[PDB]
């Protein structure tokens, strides 16, 4: 096993805490 | 009636058999003796002597300093890495197997800073190295006996150089070469220690060691590191062989096992025989680094030992940038095996007050008894005597507890003491703010240093490291050409 | 699983005393009383059966 | 990223030249970095093969291999001379013995202990005598605590084999069934094809049979000891106490006592420190371009490469992980041995 | 007991000697003169004339390189202990255990005798005879084992081996054995299987 | 019952711990095409699982957990407590005794 | 004179009891035997066989391979997880309780 | 128990040793009752007999 | 050697994040589109012989 993860995240928050646009 | 039986205390025996094998046998030779009708060899550095000398089990018996963390007082100056219980040497000695007769096959790496990480471009290079057959240098023993007398020897049957090459695409490798031959792209390296090494003798029983270096520049100086060595535990490197290196234990100067750091009392620094450093009213004792004090009127001790407020601050600043805005444990990844707070061990004990306890009597070892009838008389041999009330040690606890005095100390067993030549003692950068001051980058000062230390009763060295830069640049302009340029600074080493 | 034992200082423990003997003169191999006391060997050897 | 060309990963160079001497070995390689390659010197190392002798001072264990359960001051079953001597008219100078006889059996004769029997004719049942060269085994004795047989035997050391306390005693086997007796060589020095073993026979002393029933014929062997000379050694112990200067076999020398030899692990240093010369300009290493021939190393006496490398690894990694290839396994001690921390015992 | 195939407790990895790979019954792999023994991954060797062993056991230079390259990208530009977060319970260096011992030289030690178990004695009188039961016999000099230390040390031969108790051996089909990405560079070479290799 | 039988001697029975496997391995059927599991939209009969004989879900999960966390931490809900052995029992390491 | 006493090597016993219980009892069956007058079942894969077979303590005694790190040669091929000393199975067995 | 062996017993106590004096005047050395016999001292070995 | 097991019941449990419905109904509408198919990969990812 070539440690087989590969997944979607690249993420971050607002002036503290999230609602999206 | 009840079944016939005999009683053993197991837990007391599992503890005595620990203390005698792990500490009593390691007390210095002046605490040992030679049994009746036994003949030892005169060379004390030999296994038959180190094995033939007996130790009275009443030294480091089950009750010794009971209740306290206290390293025994002769043991503080004994090399703790010359002990049969150190896992690293047990592993290294078992890696070869259990026999005295051992063929071997080993991969010795290259350590020299100008080479150990270098990339060589295409060409043919003559490579040589020179290797010791001296068993006291190349082998280690858990007693430290003289293996050149005690019968060790070594033979090399072959020595081969291996090289492993990343199988780079040739158009990439032929490009990488053509970039690294250009004088813009010289590889450059820095010896990790980056210091100039002085060893100064301290005569047996000398308490003071004054030393100086004459008027010179101090441009890009970094600071000092210092520690203390035994002379017999330090080989001469200036020769092919050192016939007076009659010892094979750990070699602190080579391997980093420094174990006499608790023996320093104070160090003072004086440029041009007037300009005291750090001066400027910095410390609680402005003109001296008072590493520890034996009696403390003002309250300048810390950490529940006898290390000072000044010294603990200087160490916590230089290792961790900690002291201004408050002390805390340094985070583990900045606290390596050679760091300060990893190694610092403060200690306290109480002792009978031999001056004010009026019912005190000075019973020496042969007259002390405790477990009489159940224990050998001053030897690790058959039980002797009768049961009787014990006369030693005086109790420090309970309703009849004896009047008592405190003793305080510390150990610091892999550090070497540091003093950054930095205006606030912190590391803000590798080239300090004093090493590029208006003074020290311009005018050549002389330096006078002096140390006050515990007397040893055997010859020792101050090991003093002047921390500098010690750098190389390596230019490879043509196939099979190496040009290499060195600058150590200050203490530049060539012309 | 494995029993631990405690043993006398001398190893063998409670020794009984014996005297050395020899076959009489090689006359028989008609065993039972055709032995005699061996004067070359101590009258108090220490042995445990 | 990678070449398709036929090209090695690992090259091994034997010396073009070498200089084995009194206390050093030197070797020269032509380190050919071939074309369209680059070599990282962190890949390079010296693959040494050789032989150690660690000497008689090596001992990679605490305690002893031989008879470790024996009480200290317990002797091997053994013999001496001139013990009981009562004059009028002679200091009698007898042989004397101490031991035990664990092998029980059915009878004793000139041939020794009867350990067993076979039918033969039902009337002719043969008495099976112990083969003295390996029976009675010292490790065989009565199966249970209750038993005691009528007749007994065992082994003892002949007077010529000097006493050692049983704790730590070894003697090499001299046959495939683990008998320990020396071969005889006493007329001329070739082995005589037989073992130095004698039977010695015993009865209760005439002071314990009833009077008159202890004279003429009443003596009768009921213990036999197969006395022998053996190649006795104590490879890992020493005598810590003995009652006189006399090294010889004697009743007082049964009270000798031994202590195991102090542990003394020997091996190569951490990271092989001390093995190569560094910072030693009489013995300096060389790296030079083979055309240029001028050494690029330029080492110094006031530098300390081995300590610099010890410090570097503690900044690069975790020194608590051992790694056999570089012989990396950092020196230590047990902290409860350095700082005694005496909490007493839960007794 | 444990079911290694289902639970991951693999414990027979030290039993492999060599593996060889051959496409189309002619195209040896990795070929290209790569290894010190180009046509075979020689995992371990019982005798080593050229000196190809490593790590003070009998594992080869070639194999140790391939395992350190495949698990950690370590072999090129020098070996070191892999950083702890990339050295998991099923990783190589976490489990690799090299070992060495000495044994009596049964051929060159002229005074040797082959005493089998029922005839060996040591702790006689103080130990049960071939059983975990009551002590039997008499105190006597021990006849086994032969001493390998001190002045009377017996001629001896070395034995070397290694253990690897939770790993399963790996061979990346990657042109330099490294993990550069989950789809290897040879895996997007050999689409070329128009000759469909066996 | 007899005088010689007074000398009988006993040994304790060998320890034999029994429990469910690490992560409950072996309890559910996987990669076993006689006894396959099902996840299907209730309307339309097509099983979405579609497993195979040459697949190993149990080992795959054991490996995944070692990459996602620290197997040295036991967790009773999933019966997670990785198999081990005493390293001083696998490699004897005979340093003798301090006697 | 001195008090009557008997002497014991506690350290050798604490080491021998470790080796016998943790290694001698795990040697393959071909190293074991059936005691005099004892009757075992023919199915070797059963507890009464595994428990009834005796092992000579001289195999893996206190001096075996003394001074070296060496897994015994018959033990390299013996499953090391089938041992009473593995913490994961102890935990998983004790999690269900002792009955 | 009485662990300290000796050569004789008198009003002056246990004779723990002797000295030459004149060869005819050999003095019996009696144990100093203020510390001898020490309770930690006794017969050297199990063969034990004064 | 006498061991046995009986199952008295087997129940399936499911736990739901209590998402705002206007949010969950938006998430569903994004995840039902064929552009956004979930995808997974067996961690071992091998064919076993």
């Amino acid at each position: 096993d070539i440690n087989f993860a590969s997944l979607a995240p690249r993420h971050g928050t607002r002036p503290f805490m999230g609602t999206w646009n | 009636g009840n079944v016939y039986a005999m009683e053993i205390n197991l837990q007391a025996n599992l503890w005595k058999s620990f203390l005698y094998s792990n500490v009593a046998l390691y007390l210095p030779d002046s605490y040992k003796y030679t049994p009746a009708n036994v003949t030892l060899p005169a060379n004390t550095n030999t296994y038959e002597y180190m094995n033939g000398r007996v130790v009275a089990p009443s030294l480091v018996d089950a009750y010794i300093n009971i209740g306290a963390r206290w390293s025994l007082d002769p043991m503080d100056n004994v090399n703790p890495f010359n002990h049969h219980r150190n896992a690293g040497l047990r592993y290294r000695s078992m890696l070869l197997g259990n026999g005295r007769y051992v063929p071997f096959h080993i991969q010795v790496p290259q350590k020299f800073f100008a080479i150990k990480n270098l990339l060589l471009l295409p060409g043919s290079y003559t490579y040589e190295w020179n290797f010791r057959k001296d068993v006291n240098m190349i082998l280690q023993s858990s007693l430290g006996n003289d293996l050149r007398v005690d019968g060790a020897s070594v033979r090399f049957d072959s020595v081969n150089l291996y090289a492993t090459f990343f199988p780079m695409a040739h158009n990439t490798a032929s490009t990488l070469e053509a970039m690294l031959r250009n004088d813009t792209n010289d590889q450059s390296f820095n010896d990790y220690l980056s210091a100039a090494n002085m060893l100064y003798p301290i005569p047996a029983k000398a308490t003071n060691v004054p030393i100086s270096i004459p008027s010179r520049n101090w441009a890009a100086f970094r600071g000092w590191s210092f520690t203390r060595l035994k002379t017999k535990e330090t080989p001469s490197l200036g020769s092919g062989f050192d016939p007076y290196f009659v010892y094979s234990g750990s070699i602190p100067y080579l391997d980093g096992t420094f174990y006499l750091n608790h023996t320093f009392k104070k160090v003072s620094i004086m440029f041009d025989s007037s300009v005291s450093w750090p001066g400027n009213d910095r410390l609680l004792t402005p003109n001296e680094f008072e590493i520890k004090r034996s009696v403390d009127g003002e309250g300048y001790n810390v950490a529940q030992c006898n290390m000072t407020k000044d010294w603990f601050l200087v160490q916590m600043l230089s290792h961790y940038n900690i002291g201004y805005q408050g002390f805390h444990v340094p985070e583990g990844y900045k606290d390596r095996m050679y760091s300060f707070f990893r190694n610092f061990q403060p200690m306290s004990r109480q002792v009978v007050d031999e001056i004010n306890y009026k019912d005190y009597k000075a019973v020496t070892l042969p007259f002390q008894h405790n477990n009489s009838g159940f224990t050998g008389y001053l030897a690790p041999t058959m039980r002797q005597g009768q049961p009787y009330p014990a006369n030693f040690p005086y109790p420090l606890i309970g309703q009849t507890a004896v009047p008592s005095v405190t003793q305080k100390k510390f150990l610091c067993d892999r550090v070497m003491w540091r003093i950054p030549f930095s205006s606030n003692f912190m590391s803000m950068g590798a080239l300090t703010d004093l090493g590029q001051n208006m003074l020290y980058a311009n005018s050549a000062h002389a330096l006078d240093m002096t140390f006050e230390v515990d007397p040893m009763d055997e010859p020792t060295l101050l090991y003093l490291l002047f921390e500098v830069f010690d750098v190389v640049r390596v230019h490879q302009p043509h196939r099979g050409v190496i040009e290499a340029v060195y600058l150590r600074t200050p203490f530049s080493a060539g012309n | 699983e494995l029993p631990n034992y405690c043993f006398p200082l001398n190893g063998t423990g409670t020794n009984s005393t014996y005297q050395g003997v020899k076959v009489k003169t090689g006359q028989d191999g008609a065993e039972e009383t055709e032995w005699d006391k061996d004067e070359t060997v101590a009258r108090q050897n220490q042995i445990a059966k | 990223v990678t070449t398709d060309r036929s090209q090695r990963l690992t090259l091994r160079f034997v010396p073009v030249d070498r200089e084995d001497t009194t206390y050093s070995y030197k070797a020269r390689f032509t380190l050919a970095v071939g074309d369209n390659r680059v070599l990282d010197m962190a890949s390079t190392y010296f693959d040494i093969r050789g032989v150690l002798d660690r000497g008689p001072s090596f001992k990679p264990y605490s305690g002893t291999a031989y008879n470790s359960l024996a009480p200290k001051s317990a002797p091997n079953p053994s013999q001496w001379t001139a013990n009981e001597k009562q004059t009028g008219g002679q200091p009698k100078s007898v042989t004397q013995t101490f031991g035990s006889a664990p092998m029980g059996g059915s009878n004793i004769t000139i041939e020794g202990l009867v350990i067993g029997t076979k039918e033969e004719e039902g009337n002719a049942t043969e008495e099976i005598f112990a083969d003295k060269t390996f029976q009675p085994e010292p490790q065989v004795g009565e199966e249970n605590w209750q038993e005691t047989e009528a007749f007994y035997g065992g082994r003892a050391l002949k007077k010529d084999t000097k006493m050692k306390p049983c704790y730590g005693s070894f003697a090499r086997p001299t046959n495939e069934k683990g008998g320990q007796a020396k071969l005889k060589l006493n007329d001329q020095g070739q082995p005589t094809k037989d073992y130095d073993i004698d039977l010695a026979f015993f009865d209760t002393p005439g002071g314990t049979p009833p009077t008159g029933s202890g004279q003429q014929e009443e003596y009768k062997a009921d213990i036999v000891m197969y006395t022998e000379n053996v190649n006795l050694e104590t490879p890992d112990t020493h005598v810590v106490y003995k009652p006189g200067k006399e090294d010889e076999s004697s009743e007082t020398n049964l009270t000798q006592q031994s202590m195991p030899n102090r542990p003394n692990y020997i091996g190569f240093r951490d990271n092989f420190v001390g093995l190569m010369y560094y910072n030693s300009t009489g013995n300096m290493g060389v790296l030079a371009g083979q055309a240029s021939q001028l050494n690029a190393v330029v080492d110094l006496q006031d530098r300390n490469t081995e300590l610099s490398y010890q410090l570097l690894l503690d900044s690069l990694g975790d020194r608590t992980r051992y790694f056999s290839m570089w012989n990396s396994a950092v020196d230590s001690y047990d902290p409860d041995v350095r700082i005694i921390e005496n909490h007493g015992v839960e007794d």
